[PDB]
């Protein structure tokens, strides 16, 4: 059986501890190939479903994802309870290794849910962005305002009757705004941000944005202060939002890929993965051994770049401005590579349905072999003057820690996930494009997860993708770059330049788009930055139905106010140079 | 051939003041100071040119201050959302005359391949915009270029030496467009490394 | 019946074969060769399916699905892996021969064979030796030949012969030598060759005036709009690039125009695309042309107006039916005149008053080919209402439909139903002043005079029933003639008497209804059909008004100083040189017209108005049922200076503007609801389309493909800056892909087919309830009126046969396709088409004269002496000349009219 086909799931012991305790007829089991059984739960027993599977022997403790779907325009709805809107609950058990997508059914004019913040903190700004997206109240929310548009704002834009183009613009809007945004500071009242107590009159209010100093992308955040001290801080994000899902319902299948660069935009290929192999899932595709040496090479180079990044800006932000520069230079040297593969420096758009775009360049690996040549000492020479410094270690450890209880509960994956000490990286626990052929470990922490122990894994992680790299390098399969299947997207290009039914498939690929049968599709892949997925429901056409993207960086910014409270303004600071986020990310 | 703000008139330059207009713009132009101000990827692309590997600070516009009062040009570099847009409007207006713009791909210049419903198509709809570069992102040396182009743009404008003597309005030169002048050797290209090699 | 498809239970039926069954369920089977409108002949072999035994069988057998009936416990499937394994094999077998040429031929992207090619999964090339040659035949200037591209699945043949009853096209060769096309170079002869482009799933028949300024589906902004050429109305889909009409495509309805349109409909709308259109309103300030916006115009139009005594407002059957009563508000219901003359206004009004008070059935175009006779009597159908002439072809067939259903033939084996039917035939019996083109099925021709044509339905309404007024004068041979008639009429299960106004003559719509009534007397299944000649004659006849002659005695006489007339070039219902005097002695003439016409030399004001492409609106079919039509593209997206607004918003906003001096343009639904409110005649045209907020789930319907490009460039070298999408206010439609075009849709109004996987005009399957019935939430149009209850009295005036009169000569209407339809012409297409202008002479009037075939003749209408080159006609009765109604200086108002001093020049 091929890792792409259509399961029902019901061999999964959650569906039979659901139903003995719930009933055979409690809800409804849809086969899909997302991977995971999903269960179609009645409205009034989604807290009882969220609390059952919170208290089982290995039980589901972090929330993964919850969103909307608006099912009004879905004409392949068979074997599915009658729905107008839906909201979908993914939940990761990582002690099973395990996932279930509960799914609640609503109609259009009774839209609202029960909030599903007392069993997981992190539904607040899940919740809050399912109703700024869709119009769906979740009853017994602290605050439900939008989290991605403004607050003045008409429509709900994620609806399938909302148009995805760009309205006129008009400077008389814009002028409005601009007095809003200069009373913003006069007429600031706690109670609209869920703050209280606001001015006791003991504490004051910080606005740290709308522009940062920084590589992370712009956005606020608003801090209830007793002088140094923040005692309550919640982010003012959406500054970023750039409509990536409302494209992908108007994008067909292979014109996505672009967009799929631009969500962390310092991750490039690592973004295109797990779209194209949710895509190859859809369209039924295996793609040979090859292509996936290929994908696990760009990506592994990405990540190298991310981490550079990342670890340079932790740096600079600590206040020694000196090793950005060497590390840019290695970035070039990464940039180099990928220039000469892929043909492009930062948004490659090189992965396909199917393979790549071109076959490798005759000449790659001599500029492989000198990347990996040149990396350790460089390496080196960081660790030694920046990460192994007392004035950095003083300014980095013990600042804004917290345990694995905090991380499961909130959502956290990747370097701080690791650094509570949670063995989970999907490159091994739900491996994908290949990477059991390849030998390299997953560093973990001693179960507090400081800015320095995720710097330092994060340190450790560049090393394992070198290793990978290294084997990339050594072990490559010499064969096709795309698949040999009819739905492989473009067709090879010389067999389309002299032959004419590949002609014909490449004709209607390029133009009208590929012809996805109607299936749901979800590929959760390790990203640069923690857990990246996208889940991608089609009905039938060319393009994308639904097209949800999960990010990590959306879940470490809703983890920022928990972790930081208590703490100083260069706390702050720090905790922010250290989480590797891009306002791409949370805003997308 | 030149443009006024305070209208399509011609150049008006004794020689001391013709001198001195040229040495004001050749100081202006000299010595750029871009605002730091980060909106998306192509802010990434413009920290790379910041760094060791292209370096920007030969052109001196590396000081890089973190106030718009101490710039002279402002680099949007990213998307124009329509909350951040406001934003842009008001960092521009603190800005101190004179002021250029560098709009930094093709979010920045059109709305690029957003044209979407929370994003600004293009940043000239709102703030005046002087150099122009396609791109997504732009390569650092492409911002170089771009940086050079706006140094020619300055040189030959006119500006007022003092606010108490002589005309008080802008004068900016219609240069020929880049497309036109490098048509002449654009066109004569006739063959290119094949894409199979490294 | 109970089938079976891959394991699910269907129930279908029984008389339909597997293919129609399966694709009526959603099931995708690839098909080239079978056609809905033409039947199963198991040719392409490409819809195969395995066929089990019973409910456990494992080995099965490849059948046919379009040659197998869904009979009641069915068992079959389609995805076998044999079956899909012999798809495949088919489309390689096809694709072997088929040419490298995608990229620059006209049906990329609109291609079936690319969709099957897709759909089957065939994307790999194993065949390494050559592919066989073809070389082209010019085909005219519609159709462009490439006989490549084909796959041998004898569509075109099947249709055109057939179907179509045409004789110039045909399968020739052997093996794999199959040529398709005429036995040698020429231009396509039948009025429906045009319905090739779609029949033939590959690029070998292709729109060539289309081709002239391609651009791909994916491209097009689409509008579900009503063929404006003549009085049948059928549905079209005009599609829009770069600010020009590019292509009409057939728009499926399933109660008027199903699968095929006529040539004058598909290749006659050129004339929107010409470069001579008015497209700002202009005023004439002595020698000076100058050029005003709306607001101008309408102050300076209300002014001049306000100050005149009487204005009195000319409409015409080519405007809508808002634009008329727009029209008739601005200048009053007893001020209003419809355009036509009186004759043409008498014999419309007596049409209207049979069909809708005559008590007997109108039927649609589709209900026409289930009638078991047919009578014509006066009109040239095939030259005026080609479409009727295609169902009346389909009505003759019937006979061998019904021999081969006696035999247990099913109704899809059209060989077998051709073999059965020999060549019996439903009785067909045709009058004209000549040969028409439906004599080649036709039981009996009559060539003689109106008066003669009246004469004869008279006499056999009298055969028939004896209290119908007599004929006395009838010869013996023609008497034998008439009895054959009403034997075979009386016969018939459901007899059907098509007439018209294109005639000229009164007495034949007379006895055309007195047919009709003796037959319906008999307790027969009759039903009549009436041919107009404009796309909203019946619209203009139901408002009604004065006639064209009224207005021009107001004008001359000096009792109306104010003209407005709209959409009319007023030289083809009365004579040139008096509507030139009335109108220059008219101190204000102000013509609201968006194509340019010979009175606006004249014309004090000029408003640049809406062609139907740009227009919305409500025009009445022959059948009395009101079609909505919609705007396809916005004509200021491109051209920011073009002013060109619809001319039911001109003359509401000049209405505003009289009245209360400011301007307010309308709403589509204010003029609809004004109509049916004070016109309870036209009240049905509420329900022909719904209203501006109609939604489909919250969002508007789509007018372009979700995968229309070049948003960011295709304006871009008149702005960088992407201007505002066009907001369509009237309608429930958007000038964007942010609309919804779903199938499944619960909506009427389908400007294009498309479903994915399915980008022909095949997915027209999937947008129907049934394949080959009706849409899948009914058909758009509806009906004006019902049925009366009880009919007419019988008509008692015969007239006296024709007397050929010394010194004068009787101008006997002919009518083409290609040329007498007045939009037509303009079309530059056209000319290429239409004959050089004649006059047909009778060989013994001819021999009279002393003169040959060819040489030119002089003759003087109204004081006007012209010259045409004579063409003997031999069918034509002596004492008549031939007259081709509707070309260059002959108005179709001539059509009965006397003719003087016709001598040789
Ligand atoms: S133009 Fe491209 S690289 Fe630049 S901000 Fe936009 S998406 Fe990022
Ligand atoms: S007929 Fe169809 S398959 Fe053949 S060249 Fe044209 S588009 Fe391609
Ligand atoms: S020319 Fe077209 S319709 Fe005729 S057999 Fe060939 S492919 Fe079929
Ligand atoms: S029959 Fe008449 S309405 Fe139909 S396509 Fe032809 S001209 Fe148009
Ligand atoms: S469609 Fe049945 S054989 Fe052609
Ligand atoms: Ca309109």
């Amino acid at each position: 059986e091929p890792a792409w086909q259509t399961r029902d799931h019901l061999d999964d012991p959650v569906i039979g501890e659901l139903r003995n305790r719930f009933g055979p007829d409690a809800f409804t089991v849809q086969a899909t190939r997302t991977g995971v059984p999903v269960v179609w739960i009645k409205r009034e027993q989604l807290l009882e479903v969220g609390d059952f599977l919170k208290k089982l022997p290995k039980p589901y403790v972090m929330l993964f994802d919850l969103h909307g779907m608006d099912e009004r325009l879905r004409t392949h709805r068979e074997g599915l309870p009658a729905a107008d809107f839906s909201v979908f609950y993914h939940l990761i058990s990582i002690d099973r290794n395990r996932d279930i997508m509960l799914k609640v059914a609503l109609a259009e004019n009774d839209l609202h849910v029960p909030t599903f913040t007392k069993l997981f903190p992190n539904a607040n700004w899940y919740e809050r962005e399912t109703w700024d997206l869709f119009g769906i109240t979740f009853d017994g929310h602290p605050n439900l305002r939008r989290i991605m548009m403004p607050q003045t704002w008409k429509g709900h834009p994620l609806r399938k009757d909302y148009p995805a183009r760009a309205t006129e613009f008009s400077p008389f809007e814009l002028t409005k705004a601009k007095q809003d945004l200069e009373m913003e500071a006069l007429t600031f009242k706690p109670e609209e941000w869920g703050m209280k107590r606001g001015t006791n009159e003991d504490f004051m209010f910080l606005n740290l944005g709308p522009n940062h100093p920084s590589a992370h992308g712009a956005f606020r955040i608003v801090l209830q202060l007793d002088g140094e001290e923040i005692v309550d801080c919640v982010p003012d994000i959406g500054y970023h939002h750039r409509g990536a899902e409302k494209m992908g319902e108007r994008q067909s299948w292979h014109s996505y890929i672009p967009y799929t660069d631009r969500i962390e935009y310092l991750g490039g290929c690592v973004n295109e993965m797990p779209y194209v192999l949710a895509v190859e899932k859809l369209a039924g595709i295996t793609v040979p051994d090859r292509v996936n040496v290929i994908r696990v090479m760009l990506s592994e180079l990405f990540r190298i770049n991310s981490h550079l990044l990342y670890i340079s800006t932790f740096i600079q932000d600590v206040g020694a401005m000196t090793p950005v520069f060497f590390a840019f230079t290695d970035r070039q040297k990464i940039y180099d590579l990928v220039e000469a593969i892929t043909g492009f420096r930062m948004h490659p758009a090189w992965f396909r349905i199917g393979g790549v775009a071109h076959d490798l360049p005759r000449g790659w690996d001599r500029l492989l072999r000198e990347f990996l040549d040149w990396m350790p000492k460089r390496l080196a020479s960081y660790e030694k003057a920046a990460l192994q410094n007392t004035i950095l270690k003083g300014r980095s450890q013990g600042v804004a820690a917290y345990g694995a209880k905090e991380a499961l509960e909130w959502g956290t994956t990747g370097a701080g996930l690791r650094a509570t000490g949670i063995d989970f990286d999907v490159r091994k626990a739900r491996p994908y494009s290949g990477y059991e052929n390849f030998d390299f470990e997953i560093p973990v922490g001693g179960g507090v997860s400081d800015c320095y122990t995720r710097v330092m894994l994060k340190v450790e992680e560049l090393r394992q993708s070198l290793r990978i790299l290294e084997q990339c390098l050594n072990n490559m399969p010499e064969g096709p770059f795309k698949a040999d299947h009819p739905l492989t997207t473009p067709p090879p290009k010389e067999r389309t330049l002299q032959h004419i039914e590949t002609l014909i498939t490449h004709f209607l690929q390029v133009s009208w788009g590929p012809v996805m049968p109607a299936n749901e599709s979800f590929q959760m892949i390790e990203a640069t930055k923690g857990i990246n997925s996208y889940y991608l429901t089609s009905d039938g056409s060319t393009m994308s139905y639904r097209t949800r993207i999960r990010t990590p960086s959306y879940a470490h910014l809703q983890q920022i106010p928990a972790a930081i409270r208590g703490s100083l303004v260069s706390d702050l600071i720090v905790y922010l140079g250290s989480i590797d986020f891009v306002m791409s990310d949370v805003d997308r | 051939d030149y443009t006024l703000t305070r209208e399509i008139v011609t150049d008006p330059l004794n020689v001391f003041m013709g001198k001195l207009n040229d040495m004001v713009n050749w100081g202006r132009k000299n010595s750029i100071w871009p605002y730091n101000f980060g909106l998306s990827c192509c802010y990434v692309e413009m920290v790379t040119s910041f760094t060791a590997v292209h370096d920007v600070a030969r052109f001196g516009a590396e000081v890089l201050r973190a106030s718009p009062r101490q710039a002279d040009l402002m680099v949007v570099a990213g998307t124009c959302f329509t909350k951040m847009a406001p934003v842009i409007q008001r960092l521009y207006d603190q800005m101190l005359e004179p002021k250029w713009v560098i709009s930094m791909g093709a979010c920045a210049n059109s709305g690029g391949m957003y044209d979407i419903y929370s994003v600004v198509q293009g940043v000239d709809k709102f703030i005046p915009v002087d150099v122009y570069i396609p791109g997504c992102p732009p390569r650092p040396e492409a911002y170089m270029q771009a940086l050079m182009l706006l140094q020619e743009s300055i040189g030959k404008e006119r500006r007022p030496l003092s606010w108490v003597v002589g005309d008080q309005g802008v004068y900016r030169a219609n240069m020929q467009s880049e497309r036109e002048r490098k048509r002449g050797e654009r066109i004569a290209v006739t063959n290119l490394r094949t894409p199979d090699e490294i | 019946a109970t089938i079976h498809v891959d394991g699910k239970e269907y129930e279908v039926n029984g008389a339909d074969n597997l293919l129609e069954a399966c694709l009526s369920l959603g099931l995708d089977i690839p098909y080239f060769c079978w056609h809905p409108a033409l039947g199963s002949v198991g040719a392409c072999r490409q819809c195969a399916v395995k066929q089990y035994q019973n409910a456990e069988d494992t080995r099965g057998r490849l059948v046919m699905s379009c040659m197998t009936p869904a009979s009641d416990g069915t068992f079959i499937s389609i995805d076998d892996e044999e079956a899909k394994q012999f798809r495949e094999s088919v489309v390689e077998w096809l694709m072997t021969n088929h040419p490298h040429d995608c990229p620059v031929c006209e049906e990329g992207g609109n291609c079936h064979l690319q969709d099957m090619t897709v759909m089957t999964g065939h994307s790999f090339r194993r065949y390494r030796f050559t592919k066989r040659t073809h070389r082209n035949q010019d085909l005219g200037p519609f159709i462009s030949h490439e006989m490549n591209r084909c796959i041998a699945c004898y569509r075109c043949v099947r249709y055109y012969k057939d179907y179509a009853g045409g004789t110039d096209l045909g399968v020739y060769g052997a093996h794999d030598n199959v040529y398709f096309g005429r036995p040698e170079d020429g231009t396509l002869e039948s009025e429906f060759s045009g319905n090739l482009v779609e029949i033939c799933p590959t690029g070998v028949f292709t729109d060539k005036t289309h081709s002239e300024r391609y651009n791909r589906k994916w491209d097009m902004q689409f509008a579900p709009s009503i063929c404006q050429q003549c009085s049948i109305g059928c549905n079209i889909s005009p599609g829009e690039r770069y600010g020009e009409l590019r292509r009409i495509e057939n728009r499926y309805n399933g109660t008027v125009n199903h699968y095929f349109l006529c040539d004058r409909g598909r290749f006659g709308y050129g004339y929107v695309n010409l470069k001579d259109r008015p497209r700002q309103p202009v005023q004439r300030r002595g020698d000076d042309f100058i050029t005003l916006n709306a607001e101008q115009a309408m102050q300076g139009a209300a002014d001049i107006l306000r100050q005149s005594k009487k204005v009195i407002g000319i409409g015409s059957p080519r405007a809508s039916v808002e634009s008329n009563f727009a029209l008739r508000e601005l200048v009053g219901e007893e001020n209003f005149y419809t355009g036509i003359a009186h004759g043409e206004q008498e014999r419309l009004q007596l049409a209207l008053k049979v069909l809708r008070e005559g008590g007997i059935y109108t039927p649609a175009l589709r209900e026409i080919e289930s009638y078991d006779a047919v009578l014509v009597l006066g009109e040239d159908v095939t030259q005026t209402g080609a479409r009727v002439a295609l169902a009346v072809r389909q009505a003759v067939k019937g006979k061998a439909r019904e021999m081969a259903a006696a035999q247990k033939v099913a109704d899809w084996q059209i060989a077998a139903i051709l073999n059965i039917g020999q060549r019996a035939k439903h009785p067909l019996f045709v009058t004209n002043v000549d040969d028409t083109r439906l004599d080649d099925i036709a039981a009996w021709t009559y060539r003689a005079p109106v008066e003669d044509q009246a004469r004869l339905g008279f006499a056999i309404a009298h055969a028939l029933d004896n209290s119908a007024p007599a004929v006395d004068g009838i010869e013996p041979e023609l008497q034998s003639k008439i009895d054959v008639i009403v034997q075979a009429l009386a016969g018939a299960k459901k007899p059907l008497i098509i007439s018209g106004t294109n005639a000229g003559s009164l007495e034949v719509i007379q006895a055309a209804a007195n047919v009709a009534k003796a037959l319906k007397g008999r307790g027969a299944d009759v039903g009549i059909t009436m041919i107009a000649r404009s796309v909203n004659s019946m619209g203009l006849g139901i408002m009604g008004g004065g006639s064209l002659e009224e207005a021009l005695t107001e004008l001359e006489t000096g009792r109306a100083d104010a003209v407005v007339v709209l959409e009319n070039d007023l030289h083809r219902h009365a004579s040139a040189t008096r509507v030139n005097a009335a109108l220059a002695k008219a101190p204000l003439v102000m013509v609201v017209d968006h194509q340019r016409t010979a009175i606006m030399e004249n014309a004090h004001l000029v408003l640049s108005a809406a062609s139907f492409a740009e227009s919305d609106g409500t025009v009445i079919n022959n059948e009395g049922r009101a079609q909505r039509f919609f705007q396809v593209y916005d004509p200021a997206y491109y051209d920011s200076k073009t002013v060109m607004l619809e001319s039911w918003r001109w003359l509401h906003s000049l209405h505003s503007t009289l009245l209360s001096r400011e301007v307010d343009w309308t709403q589509l639904d204010h003029v609809i609801d004004a109509v049916v409110a004070k016109i309870p005649e036209l009240a049905g045209i509420k329900d022909a389309a719904p209203d501006a907020t109609f939604r489909i789930r919250g969002q508007k319907l789509a007018r372009e493909p979700h995968r229309y490009s070049g948003r960011t460039a295709m304006r871009a070298n008149i702005s960088v800056h992407e201007p505002r999408q066009p907001q369509d206010i009237d309608t429930m439609f958007t000038f964007s892909m942010e609309g919804n075009n779903q199938p499944t849709a619960h909506r009427s109004q389908v400007p294009f087919a498309w479903a994915p996987g399915w980008n022909s005009p095949q997915a027209w399957n999937k947008f129907q309830d049934e394949v080959g019935g009706k849409l899948r939430f009914g058909d758009p149009g509806v009906r004006l009126f019902e049925t009366s209850e009880n009919g007419l009295d019988y008509f008692t005036s015969v007239p006296a046969r024709f007397q050929p009169q010394d010194g004068k000569w009787r101008i006997a209407p002919y009518y083409h396709l290609f040329g007498s339809d007045e939009l037509s012409q303009r079309a530059p297409v056209f000319q290429s088409r239409m004959p050089q202008p004649y006059i047909k002479l009778n060989p013994a009037d001819a021999a009279k004269l002393g003169v040959n075939a060819g040489t030119r003749v002089s003759f003087s209408y109204d004081g006007n002496t012209v010259t045409l080159p004579v063409e003997i006609a031999e069918g034509l009765t002596a004492g008549q000349v031939g007259l081709p109604m509707g070309m260059s200086g002959i108005a179709p108002v001539l059509a009965g009219a006397h003719l003087e001093d016709l001598k040789e020049a």
